[PDB]
């Protein structure tokens, strides 16, 4: 005992049990998985629905920082949002100082030095979010950074956040990522975001798609869920 | 700096702080006083002086302005810082309206700074009860006394220390209007009355009054053995 | 077949107590003081001695808070204390309730019984 | 009831005092009154016990009879026994 | 974090404040200081913590600060705090010479030290002092004076005084020798040399481990004398002989 | 052993000494590398790996090789969030030392400064002690190349070859029964120790997609990753 | 339960367990229940007063001309927030002369709330907010908790035992959209008849009805304007 | 960073200063090192083991100069050390600042005194576990001093410090002595390093700095290895 | 278990609220009653002992001429909302040339009562009630430590506040004078009081629109007793 309470003390055995906590925190919140390909950045979040709850279109996990970046949320939300403020807060600091768009290896390392900065005092606590972030630029390429509690960050072509994580990123290999177009990518991530969660555990959920890249021409927005409605097409095909 | 709340509600509804810092009033030195309908008296006993060493700065009854006197128990050390406090706000009184200090005003002062500073932060609260006798401007006696908790409280006569309840028991039998129909015998009725107070062998008994124009007069021990002569040559008229 | 009754103090120990839902039912409680039971409380005392015409009930038991049975049971008990000791032949109520707030401030004095700390 | 206890007062200490010093005879300078009339904050047992200690050097010269000359001087005996024991 | 904290200004529920206790019994260890009644003088003394054969011996006082022209202190205890409380109280003196272009009475000197040792004790979850020095000067009112410092701040003056428990020894010897105003110097050093002899345990009282400061008033120097061991040794040896003169008597 | 809270915070045993900074010496065996520094006659040689455990993860992310200035190179042991967090400390000190005195800073001086921050750490009773283990190389005038290493408690260090992290207890062990010989230091000398010196601890013998090589050389002193190319030039030229 | 202690400490199950206390503090605040149809929004809430003779303890609180907000829980943090609500509305209505929209009004109450969750010696507030707006795309129902989530519902409902609220409004959720107001205010309120134990009223003298419309500025009834609402409604069940 | 400022120093039920005492433990853990006073100058000796054949006793020196004419070693822990080693070098400038003089090792002793004396009850830090060891050579007589975590300051004629130095204590009872010359403390200092040491002593073990009066000179391997040939 | 002073209970609530709640029990008790006509109001000042003088006890300190106050528990607690209180209906009438409601001078209160912490100590262990006639007629009003401010007809609070409630709604209607209601009072402080009452033990105030000011003056109770 008195190992665990505070996050500024090490464990004997040598590792911090704040931040380890803080890692599991995550790991009950829902499946919201990314993958980038050859010219653009695609996100799906599967989203739970048990009744009546929401209004569809409450409470996004999908967030947009800058005007060519976006967040793909995860774990608790609360402290999501605050780190979409603060991240940009960010984004406005480096438009406003240098004068052209915040790269997104700089917006890494400033979110991930913060997230890192609640983890040395008594003061605050370690944060309990994960999340995405999805670019584009001509002179840049794809890129696709992955921030845990922990506070560390480093690049996926492919990566998912959590309950059902390490199923929804088994099948992420069966995909290439350097030939395909993103238009495909859509309905290819949309295919086991249907396939993950099987619905034995919550009834009903529903799909939130977020696309970034050179078609959209370096703006990041929600696709028209409803516009192609390529998802269940293919999803309700795709059972045998 | 120094972020702590030190005193903080017991689940039984006390503050302990305060209802439990009373303890240091309880054992510190005892006073008491009466006031008179022209001179008031007051005086502090149990002293335990080494008797061989220095008095005057064992001096525990002082004055704030000459229309106000001091008097208190507890622990000596803390109080010092109320006494100069209440002195350094009584005279920007005399800045302001010019009328001299009235005793009622000063009490607020020390009660309701007793007080703040129970309630502050990373504060231990004050370990004294105290008196501020004085006879105001137009001429009228009275006295109060202080509080832990910072309740100022006007009484007419006066038990604070170790045995507070035996000498507040024993002033009942004081307090018939033939006392003080006389000065005299407003003084030797505070001896008398500490009579009962520790061990009362005429050292460790100091007096002061104030006779509502002067300045207070630390009485030497000249007149109470005269006091003590005629307190015990009343007992023995006594029988 | 003999069912059970049960009396305890605090609310642990916990283990039969959270057995008790998963088999014992019917969780009531004491009774207690109220403005009223005293009355039959100091009605204990009602064919006891005999009552002064004067003496009222209501008037003691307006006086008396958090009151249990036990001491108000002796308070109206204390009266032939100091009656056989002063040699009051009966009692009249302003007798033992001048010894009453003395015995349940002399007796709350140092102890409130706080039966709402026991349990908590 | 639980009865309060009250500490002696000073002429307490006086109606306990001859109950023990009736049987031991004083000598002519012995008073009760003056040796606790100044002592403060006795015990019914001390007082009672405070007549052993002339119990000892009397009775080492084997006398039937109290000296306060010793009672005074042996009393801080016992004052030494209640101030450093 | 507030789990780590250690409550150092808190009342104990038995009646008393805990930490100033166990102050107070830091005061009682390592130290040896007192005073003596003295007209046309006054006398400090001092016992050698470190009488070791291997110190420099260069800063020609160990136990005596001197902080104006008129006034010294005997450090003792935590010799460092006090080296925290030398500076303060030293620019406390200082800056009322600033202010008034006149000497510092020892009284509010006394004070404006002991509402800061106080302030520790009042507030702040702080470690408190653990120094009860004791005071020496002239003054132009009073004359000479002598005072005495606690780490709840409460002061006394004295006229023989007690540092530390080997002390209370000290006081029952002072008021078994006590007098009114005879100084004549040699009578209060034969009595100040004696007090060191007969409480201080090594026998014969070594030359090395003790230490006088006088103080006499002259016009308009005020020397604060510290006098050197060779005005000691013959102070031992007249004492040496009071006592082989005294114990004739059996 | 103990007594109190000295098995929490950074406050001293009974018998001399603190536990918070020896569990910080075990803080970098979480990471699982070994880094290896050799200093040569004219040049010092920086030997790293990296673990891929999955094809998702990029090869061009997770390279602990973090350059601080123009001359000076580091590697990083430890968890990673502790050594990303260092990076730009010493990034920041060694730039204001160039705006502050002008001339670029020597390697010994920034490790003292680091060495000193990382004492606050250590000294003040409520900050985490940052469990990262900090090695530099660089280049000074007329003292040949330099190696050091800053351990998370304080101490700037630096010697002919060092090695901390996790399998070092024997690679030090290798390291003295390799250095003290006549044997001189040539370039390919100095690779194709730091290569076989991790190699007889991993037992492994593996393919050059794995250690990254920093290097630098007074003929250009700039601090320089090799490509993976030369690499191969190098593993296959130790194999005769 | 050591760990139960500050808002610093985590589980090591993952669940802050003040959040969890301060969803407690939630729930025994009264019931109330907001519901809005296309072109309207409605928030009913139901008053608890302490005894006969102290004036029931009112809940919904007038902020803005179109933002109201109902509240459970606690009171002197409902005064807290209620005075922050205030002076965001009106900083953007001095700046930009314009009054706000309400879905980036409730972004400053969970970044408002949120660095007290965080921070040591720091409380969340006990709170339950459900606010109720026009901004150009029509009504809002949201709704607040201490742990700073805000959820955008067609009809939410928080207080005691207000689980039975929700239990009516699913099967009303479908006919809870073209009706007007006459009759969609005692489809509020019916909900609230269900918050009770069903031997007592539903009496006038308790409930409070506050509507916000496009031509209708945001208004509180008490007792008496709600007088007129109350008539006509159905026997409760045997 | 918080204001949470308490001392975790406290007093014991006894009265003892606990953490002052477990320091002083820690300073038992140190290196030895012992310094002599003879009659011209003040020569210093510590005692350095590199725990391998790997490191590089050029980078790190223990003797360390504080102005023209003042040394200072230690027998602790050396990531403490450095921290006062700063202190003074930026403590003895403002007095080069104001007085425009060499500062007096005796005004240092009595600064550093106060900075580490005021550092063992501030809020929330262990203190140092360092004792110092200060020289120097000022006014014509030269000085030697010794701090310790309590904040305390001796004035020895030739102490020693770290392991043993009850060892070296009582060696330096008798052998060290009246007086010397420069060389003749390097001797008895090289000695007194060699009661506790391993089975050899090499130019990179020890390190040897002395005070002239005309000036300070840290001493070179050169001389370092001819001195201790001549086994002390 | 010293706990982190603002933390939640299981329940839960502040634990430090409901500890400040138990404080008001062991506090003298006090009568209000809302009166078409005015404000009554009524206490003890519970005289300890003899030596004492009685007079000089404030349990009811007048905030501004036309509205009243009474405080209970701790009065040192009290004395400091009493100042601040006043200097927040004086800032009322100096912005606006106006009389302060009595409604909002609660909210001028309990607004700050919570603001205990360490940043940004304990909370108030009072429970006041305010009176007054403002221009919405005559106001009886009752705060508490929590903030939870509420009218009350009729409100007793502290010891007394379970039999004298208890036994008061028995006695008030809607339509009770003020003479009525003056002797309606001291039955119940009769009945819950210690000493015997008499011209020392308690204090009446009394405020209305045509009946002011109209204060406390000794000699009235004198009558006001006599008429049992």
């Amino acid at each position: 005992t008195g190992y665990d309470l505070s996050a500024s003390t090490f464990s004997p055995d040598g590792r911090v049990f704040q931040v380890e906590y803080a890692m599991k925190a995550v790991e009950n919140s829902s499946t919201a998985i990314g993958i980038r390909c050859k010219d653009g950045v695609v996100f799906g979040v599967e989203k739970l629905v048990l009744s009546k709850l929401y209004e569809e279109g409450s409470n996004k996990r999908l967030f947009n920082v800058d005007r060519h970046v976006g967040m793909a949320v995860a774990g608790l939300l609360a402290d999501a949002r605050s780190l979409a403020d603060i991240a940009r807060e960010e984004a406005s600091n480096f438009r406003s100082n240098f004068g052209y768009n915040i790269p997104l290896k700089h917006l890494a390392d400033r979110v991930a030095m913060y997230v890192h900065a609640y983890t040395l005092y008594s003061a605050v606590r370690p944060f309990g979010c994960s999340f995405m972030l999805g670019s584009y630029s001509v002179n840049d390429g794809a890129q696709l950074y992955m921030i845990d509690p922990s506070g560390v960050s480093y690049g996926y072509w492919g990566c998912a956040i959590g309950k059902a994580r390490q199923a929804a990123k088994t099948e992420i290999e069966k995909l290439q990522m350097k030939e395909m177009t993103c238009r495909d990518i859509v309905k290819e991530v949309a295919k086991i975001i249907y396939i993950v969660h099987d619905e034995v555990k919550d009834k009903a959920f529903e799909l939130e798609l977020s696309w970034v890249g050179e078609l959209t021409n370096g703006r990041h927005e929600i696709v028209p869920k409803d516009i192609r409605e390529e998802a269940e097409k293919y999803a309700k095909e795709s059972l045998k | 700096s120094y972020d702590r709340a030190i005193t903080v509600f017991s689940p039984d509804g006390h503050l302990f702080q305060v209802e439990y810092a009373q303890e240091a009033v309880k054992k510190g030195s005892t006073a008491v006083g009466v006031r008179g309908r022209d001179i008031v008296v007051l005086g502090v006993e149990k002293k335990s002086v080494a008797k061989l060493q220095d008095e005057r700065t064992v001096r525990k009854i002082c004055a704030l302005d000459d229309n106000v006197c001091m008097a208190f128990a507890g622990l000596t050390a803390d109080a010092r810082i109320v006494i100069n406090r209440a002195r350094v706000e009584c005279q920007s009184h005399r800045l302001t309206v010019e009328d001299p200090v009235t005793v009622e005003y000063i009490t607020r002062y020390i009660a309701s700074l007793k007080q703040r500073y129970t309630q502050s932060n990373g504060r231990r609260p004050f370990g004294i009860s105290a008196l501020i006798v004085g006879f105001d401007f137009d001429g009228t006696p009275r006295l109060y006394q202080t509080d832990p908790s910072g309740t100022y409280h006007a009484w007419k006569a006066n038990a604070i220390g170790r045995g507070a309840k035996s000498v507040r028991e024993f002033l009942e039998k004081n307090y018939t209007d033939e006392a003080i129909e006389t000065d005299d015998l407003t003084i030797k009725l505070v001896i008398k009355a500490l009579l009962e107070v520790v061990q009362s062998g005429g050292k460790n008994i100091e007096l002061a009054v104030m006779r509502r124009d002067q300045s207070l007069k630390i009485l030497n021990p000249e007149e109470i053995e005269k006091y003590v002569a005629e307190i015990e040559k009343e007992k023995e008229e006594n029988e | 077949n003999i069912k059970v009754l049960m009396a305890t103090n605090r609310p642990d120990t916990l283990d039969p107590a959270l057995m008790r839902p998963g088999r014992l039912d019917r969780k009531i409680e004491f009774s207690l003081p109220d403005l009223e039971g005293r009355t039959h409380i100091f009605k204990i005392h009602a064919r006891s001695m005999s009552v002064e015409r004067d003496i009222r009930f209501e008037l003691l038991a307006r006086l008396c808070p958090n009151s249990t049975g036990a001491e108000i049971r002796s308070v109206c008990t204390e009266a032939g204390m100091f009656a056989i000791r002063a040699r009051r032949k009966i009692a009249t109520e302003k007798d033992f309730l001048e010894a009453v707030n003395k015995v349940i401030k002399s007796y709350a004095k140092f102890s409130a019984t706080p039966r709402y700390m026991t349990y908590n | 009831r639980k009865i309060e206890f009250p500490l002696p007062d000073e002429k307490t200490k006086k109606r306990i005092f001859q109950i023990h010093t009736s049987r031991m005879t004083l000598a002519d300078d012995v008073t009760l009154d003056d040796l606790i009339m100044a002592k403060d904050d006795l015990s019914g047992a001390d007082i009672k016990a405070i007549c052993t200690e002339a119990g000892l050097m009397a009775l080492r010269e084997r006398r039937m009879k109290v000296t306060n000359e010793d009672f005074k001087k042996s009393k801080e005996n016992v004052l030494y026994k209640k101030q450093e024991g | 974090s507030r789990r780590y904290d250690s409550r150092t200004t808190i009342f104990s529920p038995e009646g008393r404040l805990y930490q100033v206790e166990y102050a107070m019994e830091a005061i009682g260890h390592a130290g040896t200081c007192l005073g003596i009644l003295a007209n046309d003088g006054v006398l400090l003394a001092a016992e050698r913590r470190n009488i070791h054969k291997l110190l420099d011996e260069v800063f020609f006082s160990e136990k005596i600060y001197k902080l104006n022209e008129d006034m010294a202190c005997s450090v003792a205890g935590i010799t460092s705090d006090a080296n925290v409380l030398t500076n303060e109280l030293r620019l406390i003196a200082q800056r009322y010479l600033l202010q008034y272009q006149e000497p510092i009475p020892c009284e509010q000197l006394v004070t404006a030290l002991c509402d800061i040792k106080q302030a520790y004790t009042q507030f702040g979850g702080k470690r408190p002092f653990g120094v009860s020095l004791l005071y020496i000067g002239w003054d132009k009112h009073y004359g000479f004076q002598l005072y005495q410092s606690d780490p709840s701040g409460n002061y006394g003056g004295w006229k023989a005084t007690c540092i530390g428990n080997n002390s209370a020894a000290a006081v029952s010897m002072l008021k078994q020798d006590y007098k009114e105003g005879e100084m004549t110097l040699k009578s209060a050093l034969a009595l100040a040399i004696k007090v060191l002899n007969k409480t201080m345990d090594v026998s014969k009282l070594s030359a090395e481990k003790v230490e006088i400061a006088t103080l006499t008033r002259e016009n308009g120097k005020t020397v604060i004398r510290v006098l050197k061991q060779k005005e000691v040794e013959q102070l031992i040896k007249k004492h040496e002989e009071e006592e082989a003169k005294a114990e004739r008597e059996k | 052993s103990s007594a109190g809270f000295d098995r929490h915070i950074t406050i001293f045993s009974p018998e001399g000494r603190l536990y918070q900074v020896e569990y910080a010496f075990k803080a970098i065996n979480q990471g699982g590398l070994t880094s290896v520094a050799v200093r040569g006659k004219d040049c010092a040689v920086i030997v790293t790996q990296k673990k891929v455990p999955d094809k998702l993860l990029d090869s061009s992310t997770v390279t602990h090789l973090f350059k601080i200035t123009e001359n000076i190179g580091c590697v990083m042991t430890g968890m990673t969030a502790d050594s990303r967090s260092q990076v730009q400390r010493a990034r920041y000190e060694a730039a204001n030392w160039k705006y502050k005195y002008g001339y670029e800073i020597p390697v010994d001086m920034l490790c003292k400064r680091i060495a000193d921050i990382s004492q606050v750490y250590t000294q003040n009773a409520e900050m985490r002690p940052l469990g990262c283990c900090m090695i530099l190389i660089g280049i000074d005038e007329e003292q040949g190349p330099q190696v050091y290493k800053c351990d998370p408690a304080g101490y700037y260090c630096g010697f002919k070859a060092t090695a901390a992290g996790v399998k070092q207890t024997e690679s030090t062990s290798f390291l003295e029964k390799k250095v003290k010989k006549k044997f001189d230091w040539t370039f390919e000398q100095t690779v194709e120790t730091a290569i076989t010196c991790l190699s007889t601890v991993l037992s492994i013998d593996f393919k050059p997609s794995e250690i990254e090589v920093g290097v630098v050389t007074v003929e250009n002193p700039k601090f320089r990753i090799l490509t993976e190319a030369e690499i191969d030039a190098h593993l296959v030229a130790l194999a005769e | 339960n050591q760990y139960d202690n500050d808002v610093t400490v985590w589980s090591p199950q993952g669940r802050i367990h003040q959040i969890e206390y301060a969803m407690e503090a939630v729930k025994q605040g009264s019931a109330t229940v907001g519901l809005k149809s296309k072109t309207h929004a409605v928030l009913v809430a139901l008053k608890r007063a302490q005894s006969e003779l102290a004036a029931h303890q009112k809940k919904i609180l007038h902020v803005d001309n179109h933002i109201g907000i109902s509240i459970a829980g606690l009171t002197a943090d409902a005064r807290l927030l209620c005075n922050f609500m205030r002076q965001e509305c009106l900083d953007s209505r001095f700046v930009f002369d314009r009054p706000l929209p309400v879905s980036r009004l409730v972004s400053l109450i969970g970044s408002k709330t949120q660095i007290p969750t965080q921070r040591y010696g720091r409380r969340p507030y006990g709170v339950g907010l459900l606010i109720a707006g026009y901004d150009d795309m029509g009504p809002h129902i949201f709704q607040t908790c201490p742990s700073a989530n805000y959820f955008d519902c067609r009809a939410m409902s928080i207080g005691a035992r207000s689980q039975s609220a929700r239990t009516y409004l699913e099967r009303h959720m479908s006919e809870f959209m073209e009706c007007n107001l006459n009759e969609l205010v005692k489809h509020g309120l019916r909900a609230l008849r269900e918050t009770l134990p069903a031997e007592q009223d539903l009496t006038t003298k308790n409930v409070s009805i506050g509507i916000v419309g496009k031509d209708l500025e945001f208004t509180i009834y008490d007792d008496d304007d709600v007088s007129p609402f109350l008539e006509g409604l159905e026997e409760r069940p045997q | 960073e918080r204001g949470y400022s308490f001392s975790l120093t406290t007093f014991s039920p006894s009265g003892k200063l606990v953490q002052i005492e477990y320091a002083l433990a820690a300073v038992a853990g140190g290196a030895p090192s012992v310094g002599i006073k003879a009659a011209n100058g003040v020569v210093l000796a510590t005692e350095k083991k590199q725990k391998s054949i790997l490191y590089d006793e050029r980078s790190v020196h223990k003797v360390e100069p504080i102005t023209k004419h003042i040394g200072l070693v230690y027998s602790g822990m050396g990531p403490d050390y450095r921290v006062l080693v700063h202190r003074a070098r930026k403590l003895a400038q403002q007095y080069y600042l104001v007085y425009q003089e060499p500062i007096p090792t005796a005004q240092l002793v009595q600064r550093v005194a106060s900075v580490m004396q005021e550092y063992t009850q501030s809020g929330g830090v262990r203190p140092f576990g360092v004792s110092l060891l200060i020289c120097g050579w000022n006014e014509g007589r030269p000085y030697l001093f010794q701090s310790d975590p309590s904040g305390a300051y001796f004035a020895w004629k030739a102490t020693a410090m770290g392991k043993n130095y009850v060892n070296g204590k009582t060696f330096l009872e008798k052998r060290y002595n009246e007086d010397l010359e420069l060389e003749d403390a390097i001797h008895t200092a090289i000695l007194t390093l060699k009661e506790s040491f391993e089975g050899q002593m090499t130019e990179d073990n020890i390190e040897v700095g002395i005070c002239n009066e005309a000036g300070f000179r840290r001493l070179t391997p050169t001389e370092v290895k001819d001195y201790l040939a001549a086994i002390a | 278990y010293d706990r982190g002073v603002n933390t939640f209970s299981p329940e839960g609530r502040l634990f430090q609220v409901e500890y400040a709640i138990e404080a008001i029990k062991l506090g003298s008790t006090a009568i209000g009653i809302q009166t078409s006509e005015g404000v009554c109001l009524a206490v003890e000042k519970r005289i300890t002992s003899p030596l004492m003088e009685p007079s000089s006890i404030e349990k009811i300190v007048e905030i501004d001429a036309h509205i009243g106050c009474a405080m209970s528990g701790l009065i040192a607690d009290a004395k400091t909302l009493i100042d601040k209180a006043r200097v927040e209906t004086q800032n009322h009438w100096f912005t606006y040339n106006e009389t302060m409601t009595v409604e909002s001078v609660t909210q001028a209160v309990s607004n700050l009562a919570l603001q205990f912490g360490e940043e940004d100590s304990r909370p108030f262990g009072v429970a006041l009630l305010f009176g007054g006639v403002d221009e919405k007629g005559p106001q009886l009003f009752h705060m508490d430590p929590s903030g939870t401010f509420v009218q009350c007809d009729a409100r007793a609070i502290g010891s007394a506040s379970e039999g004298a409630q208890s036994s008061l709604q028995e006695v008030y209607h809607k339509s009770m004078t003020l003479k009525e209601a003056i002797k309606s009072s001291l039955i119940i402080l009769k009945q819950v009081m210690e000493e015997k009452l008499n011209a020392t033990n308690i204090e009446l105030a009394t405020v209305q629109p045509g009946q002011n000011f109209h204060m406390f003056t000794k000699e009235e109770l004198e009558e006001v007793i006599k008429d049992i």
